């Protein structure tokens, strides 16, 4: 960002930008399953061969599972500032930011906050290549004649997790996220404050705008409490009520 | 196959700026409070009757 | 890998019917609050049971 | 079910996958109400008759 006006006394300050840069590279994953020519041509039930499709979903489901896995680990992997994306000491030019709470009590579930209405969002995926499969039925193969048979079924796929700003995401809040109070409203209102009072390098509001909760199945009556319910406990209104959308996922935890 | 490190481990990449331009600022509000008066010199007196 | 479980019934003999009810039928819990649990699971209320 | 994906390092590592089985066998039931011919057969009241 340019440097912020200044009062012109004397002469002038000349000061320098700051280029970022992150860089992350492919992976290569498969998954494969061997079985034998006997096993399958004496399979008269017809109830061992949908290997095919088993795998053809098992490679849909895999960007599933790389996804959810990072946002698990997001406090063990680090962004592009050097620290873990969920940290409590995220680096501002002479301060220290934190966008991970704790308690050292009862830290059993984190939700997760996700404005997503930015042009990048959390988390990314890069797909450097598409699902291909292979199979063994044909005489000439060499696992054909390896032994009795090898009749390999298996995928290639070249992906890796991606990240990014890790201001913008608030995911590590394990204290609570339903009571009569303070753990219905205040644990909420606090990740949500936080995010948008966060502070750019220079000095500048950053705009967050947290329109995403992302739960595990687990939390997910806690989440709908405190948002999705117009009254409240004592007739009155959830000032929270229909102010992020609430997502329940079950590859966390 | 064999090649140094620093020219093929180096240059097996692609340049993206998807990450230009990610986060924005806060929007102007000054308008919501404030009133514009241009200004043609050093300063500007102000005087209302009673 | 995650099971997707949708339960959509719930079943009770007729002394739990009233209950059964007031956690999935009622829309007002004790002072015009929502209740969280409305109409997600419907009832089934039969005399088969204990 | 498929097993997962797994990372490339060196060579593919064979998988194995598994089936399952459920059985049941049938069972036998009865209802069985005995009767006198004559408390049914001079039944004119027609109170017999829904059995």
């Amino acid at each position: 960002q340019f440097p912020k006006l200044r009062e012109w006394i004397g002469q002038r300050v000349i000061k320098d930008m700051a280029a970022q840069g992150y860089q992350i590279t492919n992976k290569l994953f498969e998954s494969t399953v061997g079985v034998k020519r006997t096993d399958i041509e004496d399979d008269n039930l017809g109830v061992y061969g949908p290997l095919m499709q088993e795998m053809g979903r098992a490679a849909g489901a895999h960007p599933d599972e790389l996804v959810f896995a990072l946002l698990k680990a997001g406090n063990a992997n680090l962004c592009y500032d050097g620290q873990n994306f969920f940290d409590t000491d995220h680096p501002v030019y002479p301060n220290v930011d934190g966008t991970g709470t704790a308690t050292t009590v009862s830290n059993l579930f984190a939700p997760a906050a996700d404005p997503g209405a930015a042009w990048y969002l959390l988390d990314t995926s890069r797909s450097l290549k598409p699902l291909i499969y292979q199979e063994r039925m044909k005489p000439s193969f060499t696992s054909m004649t390896k032994e009795d048979d090898e009749q390999v079924f298996m995928a290639d796929e070249y992906r890796y997790g991606v990240r990014s700003r890790c201001n913008v995401g608030f995911g590590f809040w394990q204290l609570a996220a339903m009571s009569t109070e303070e753990l219905n409203q205040v644990n909420f209102e606090k990740v949500y404050d936080a995010m948008r009072n966060q502070k750019a390098d220079g000095g500048r509001p950053l705009d967050i705008r947290p329109n995403l909760l992302v739960v595990p199945t687990t939390l997910r009556s806690k989440a709908k409490e405190v948002v999705g319910v117009q009254r409240l406990a004592n007739g009155a209104d959830n000032p929270n009520f229909e102010l992020v959308q609430v997502l329940d996922t079950a590859w966390l935890n | 196959a064999i090649i140094t490190p620093a020219l093929i481990s180096a240059l097996k990449t692609s340049f993206q700026k998807h990450f230009q331009d990610a986060l924005a600022t806060a929007p102007s509000t000054y308008l919501q409070v404030a009133t514009v008066i241009p200004s043609t010199t050093a300063s500007n007196t102000y005087g209302w009757l009673g």
